[PDB]
């Protein structure tokens, strides 16, 4: 692992933030002082969901909540291939980082970003306990529950 | 700013929490805003991820861009040798220590300090620590401010139920509870500390002196935060039996003394508050196996000290039958135990670590030269500090008094026979052998409690508003015929209980006859003396005259109805004896004693006391 | 922003195409 840290080739660099995130060694990776590893997560954070949220975790140890907080909100209205339960849970942690003060950054950005995950994530609920509903119901045609597991089961839709 | 990095945060947060301290709430909204976003950092206090080595040999491989988070930063050969100093020094993780280096680049404190870049990583290193520990202290403090509203002062006491303890709040709700994380946390300062000396002794048996003692200071005031954030933990009663034998082990297993066991005093005294005294879990049966438990030490006087602390502490439960049960059990071969137990603590010594503690923590670089020698003519054989420049803080020392305080009324209320019987047993000692020095304990226990009751007058005023309680009867009882060192410990206690203008009024009026100290007995034994120097002089007569013309000068100085009877009173002539004894042959404290007499006597006067000193200066210079 | 329209809507209870 010496002559690992010991290199200067960036390709190389780069292939084993992405081999570590597949072995799922967050153990070595969030351990890494480099910033080198954080701007690499800045171009694809909005590429990929578990990308985005290794993003989020240097964020919070950073007490950057209020970035980590737009990471999240962002990719749950996003059209990338997300649950809706996982988009529960995106906007659930923006929702308490942006509740908390972020140095450098202004009150009134802060509530107004807490108040769109707040209310998104009260319209994810209600589209949550709907798509669970309509799945158990006896009296609902399987013809149907298919189709109403395709449109509610991703990005959150209008009242 | 608004993107400021992590210790920006910290240090801008630290400021508001001051406001709030100091009576500003300017930066109410301001200051929520804060907690939400380092809501990760409060809930560890303190926690160096572990060297590993998948980035160690990784950074070193390809040091030619860097990704941290979501900016992305180019490394070159200067800046990754820097990353692998501070790794290797702090045995911090690469990754983590990187960014504490990226933070300077872009702040630029380089030439703000003028030092080399891995250096500052390690000063950066010890601010967040510093803030992020020192912060949580005001929180806790603010919260327990009773001089603000009652509101506010909810609102931070549930957050830091919270944010530190990591206990939700009452309307909601694996995890390990705040004490063992604490100690742990404590644990790795004082191991980090001790390699440090290790490995920095070696190299020195430089330019990073001065980065070395700063290092040394936030650690040592991490410590200090640690054991107050300990301290109001414990006092919510949020401890256990575990923690409590923990901590007396890690006690027994102490080594040297330094001021890590002065700042763990107020943890022991809280426990044994908490669990000994009938004020916490008043569990009776729990109390009894803690007692055979308390009573290996690699210091005697701290077990003595501590045996003697709950032995005061626990007993107020053997006061009366009424509000607990004492059936089947007997009374008189425990008072005996705890008596016999009692005497070896103080034969070993624990009034003197006491005193020698309380001496230690309010070591001032400056001293008035109007009280030189006071209080330090007594035999002191625990070894003193190593005099490193490890200054004291002020909440510190204001709970130390108030304990202190506590211990000596439960002292006084309890254990009155054992102070009797002490005093009984000194005196004999003396009288079958006056040439042999007696044992110092009640000297040196007054000189505890003149400590305790220092600039704190709302506590020395209970000492003249109901003359006939227990504080009051020991005061006046303590005022007999006794020898040379308790008469000028007692001085000493009154001098020091002259804070204000009231205090100093009630012991003028406490004093004088209405047997008891009389001023009569004082001018009588003042005119002898004077004879005696007049027509040899030993070092107990010097001790007490001087004793005698510092209360004086404090009376005068603090009260104005003595200093307007005494100034013309006809019976005493206090002026005339002062100045036969001054234009003898004496040292020069004596000297100096009767100028700051005259003095304070002379701190405001008319025409009339102006012509009468001119008048008596003049004839005594002629 | 919430707007009721009972008018057009696709049957619940019927499959599709």
């Amino acid at each position: 692992y010496n002559v690992v840290n010991d290199s200067s080739d960036e390709v190389f660099h780069f292939d084993m933030y992405e081999w570590y995130i597949e072995k799922g060694w967050t153990d070595r990776i969030l351990s890494i002082d480099s910033p080198h590893v954080i701007t690499y997560l800045q171009r694809l954070a909005e590429t990929d969901f578990r990308h985005a949220e290794l993003l989020c975790r240097f964020y919070t140890t950073r007490s950057r909540f209020f970035e980590a907080a737009q990471v999240q909100t962002n990719l749950a209205k996003s059209d990338l291939n997300i649950s809706l339960k996982d988009r529960i849970i995106l906007l659930s942690r923006a929702k308490g980082n942006a509740s908390v003060n972020t140095i450098g950054i202004s009150r009134q950005q802060q509530q107004q970003l807490n108040h769109e995950a707040s209310e998104l994530l009260e319209i994810a609920h209600i589209q949550d306990d709907l798509l669970e509903r309509l799945v158990a119901d006896p009296r609902i045609p399987e013809e149907r529950k298919a189709e109403i597991e395709e449109f509610l089961d991703g990005p959150i839709r209008t009242l | 700013m608004t993107d400021l990095r992590k210790l920006e945060a910290l240090q801008a947060l630290h400021a508001e929490l001051v406001a709030v301290r100091q009576h500003r709430f300017e930066g109410l909204q301001v200051l929520e805003t804060l907690l939400e976003e380092q809501t990760d950092a409060f809930k560890a206090l303190i926690a160096k991820p572990a060297r590993d080595t998948k980035d160690r040999e990784a950074l070193g491989k390809e040091p030619k861009k860097l990704k941290i988070g979501e900016e992305e930063y180019s490394l070159n050969e200067d800046f990754v040798n820097d990353c692998l100093k501070l790794a290797d020094e702090l045995d911090l993780n690469e990754k983590e220590s990187a960014r504490i280096l990226i933070d300077c680049d872009a702040e630029g404190d380089v030439e703000t300090q003028s030092r080399p870049l891995w250096e500052c990583g390690v000063i950066r290193f010890h601010q967040e620590r510093k803030y992020l520990l020192d912060c949580m202290r005001l929180i806790l403090e603010i919260a327990a401010d009773e001089d603000i509203d009652a509101g506010l002062q909810e609102s931070f006491g549930v957050a830091a139920e919270d944010k530190i303890f990591g206990i939700p709040p009452p309307w909601e709700r694996q995890v390990k509870k705040f004490i063992p994380r604490c100690m742990e946390a404590m644990k790795g300062v004082r191991s980090m500390l001790q390699c440090m000396a290790d490995k920095a002794n070696a190299r020195n048996m430089l330019d990073n002196q001065e980065t070395l003692d700063f290092s040394r200071l936030s650690l040592v005031e991490q410590h200090e935060c640690l054991a107050s954030i300990l301290h109001a933990a414990v006092q919510r009663h949020h401890a256990t039996i575990a923690d409590f034998q923990d901590f007396i082990k890690i006690l027994r297993k102490w080594d040297k003394y330094d001021h890590f066991l002065i700042h763990l005093i107020p943890v022991l005294a809280a426990y044994i508050t908490e669990f000994g005294s009938p004020e916490g879990m008043g569990d009776l049966q729990q109390a009894r196996r803690l007692n055979d438990f308390i009573c290996s030490w690699a210091l005697p006087v701290l077990g003595a000290a501590v045996r003697a602390w709950w032995i005061a502490e626990h007993n107020g439960f053997y006061l009366d039958d009424t509000v607990q049960d004492l059936r089947g059990i007997n009374l008189d071969e425990e008072d005996e135990q705890r008596t016999k137990q009692f005497l070896d603590a103080l034969k070993e010594g624990a009034f003197d670590f006491i005193l020698s503690v309380a001496a230690d923590c309010k070591a001032q670089e400056w001293q008035d030269p109007s009280q030189l020698g006071a209080r330090q003519w007594l035999q002191r054989k625990i070894p003193s500090l190593p005099s490193e420049p490890f200054p004291f803080s002020h909440f510190l020392q204001h709970s130390l008094m108030v304990h202190l305080e506590g211990f000596v009324d439960a002292t006084i209320s309890n254990l009155p026979d054992v102070l009797r019987k002490l005093r009984t047993e000194e005196d004999e000692q003396r009288q079958l052998r006056p040439n042999h020095e007696q044992d110092m304990d009640l000297e040196r226990f007054l000189i505890i409690i003149s400590y305790a009751y220092e600039g704190r007058p709302d506590a020395a005023m209970s000492f003249w508003e109901d003359p006939d309680s227990n504080l009051a009867g020991f005061l006046q009882w303590a005022s007999r015929r006794a020898s040379t060192p308790l008469v000028s410990a007692f001085c000493e206690m009154l001098r020091c209980l002259a804070d204000n203008e009231e205090c100093a009024t009630a012991a003028h009026n406490f004093l004088l006859d209405e047997q008891s100290l009389t001023w009569s007995q004082i001018f009588k034994e003042l005119e002898y003396f004077t004879t005696k120097v007049c027509s040899e002089i030993e070092p107990e007569s010097a001790l007490m005259l001087e004793c005698y013309l510092r209360l004086i000068a404090k009376l005068a100085t603090e009260s104005e109805i003595a200093r307007k009877r005494l100034i013309m009173d006809e019976d005493f002539n206090l002026v005339d004896t002062i100045l036969k004894l001054s234009v003898g042959v004496i040292p020069h404290r004596l000297r100096a004693c009767i100028f700051y007499v005259l003095k304070a006597l002379m701190i405001r006067k008319t025409h009339e006391e102006l012509d009468a000193m001119w008048r008596w200066v003049e004839a005594w210079m002629t | 922003k919430l707007v009721i329209n009972k008018d057009m809507r696709t049957d619940l209870f019927s499959p599709p195409n």
